[PDB]
């Protein structure tokens, strides 16, 4: 086609989702991490996530409120990859990216899987 | 504003 | 903070949304423009546009699944700035840019109108 | 990936 194109669009979109998301604004599921709850958009984490694209495309477990994780995954772990999905920014340090990656993988999150296994290599 |  | 940042994660995420849209995949609302109706998220809606913003944090109508637009609207006009909402391009012509200006003007879409009224400038 |  012969369309413009505002290059900050999709940032700015992204800004005002977490905006949403810090606000509580329209908020539809609350995803449980053992002991922790996090709430979110649904559409949000499909668009970042394999595995939440799999559950919301189910026709009965695209209805539900509350979707409880395996209990084998850590929630700073969970909440770290959250906050990745509604900034772009993924805070990796040594002390977490053994949780996070883990947590990429059980969430089908290719990118963050990528970038953990370049940062593991390296210090080895 | 740009040509994508 | 000591973040990491995906380049192309905000893209991604809105080409997913789109996706889902196309898919009418979780769409929870129809927005109305005379005789045509258009399905949405109501999130992407509030992230783009500062009306309907204000209509999805009021708290009688953010329960709403069907929103009337102004009768003076443009069903084109409206179909080119969700479009654009979903993917940061903008199909503006000489046939249509009245039309798309005075929809961004009535959604507060800030940057299109700004382009709007470069371009008409422009042709003066 | 970058350094934001
Ligand atoms: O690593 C990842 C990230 C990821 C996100 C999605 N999301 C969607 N995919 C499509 Cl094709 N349409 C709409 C979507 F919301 C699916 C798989 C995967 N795998
Ligand atoms: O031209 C524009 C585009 C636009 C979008 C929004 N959207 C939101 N704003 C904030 Cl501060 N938090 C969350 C949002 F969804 C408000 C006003 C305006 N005016
Ligand atoms: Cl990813
Ligand atoms: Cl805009």
């Amino acid at each position: 086609d012969s369309c413009i194109q505002f290059t900050r669009h999709a940032s700015d979109v992204l800004l005002n989702l977490n905006r949403l998301r810090s606000r509580d604004i329209l908020t539809d599921v609350v995803i449980v991490v053992s002991r922790e709850q996090f709430r979110a958009h649904k559409t949000v984490l499909m668009a970042c996530s394999g595995l939440f694209y799999s559950i919301f495309t189910d026709q009965l477990k695209c209805n539900l409120s509350v979707i409880n994780l395996d209990p084998e995954i850590n929630p700073e772990g969970f909440c770290i990859l959250l906050d990745f999905m509604y900034t772009s920014r993924l805070n990796l340090r040594e002390g977490n990216i053994m949780a996070v990656m883990a947590t990429a993988m059980y969430l089908q999150m290719e990118h963050v899987v990528d970038t953990c296994r370049k940062f593991i290599k390296a210090s080895e | 504003w740009v040509i994508p």
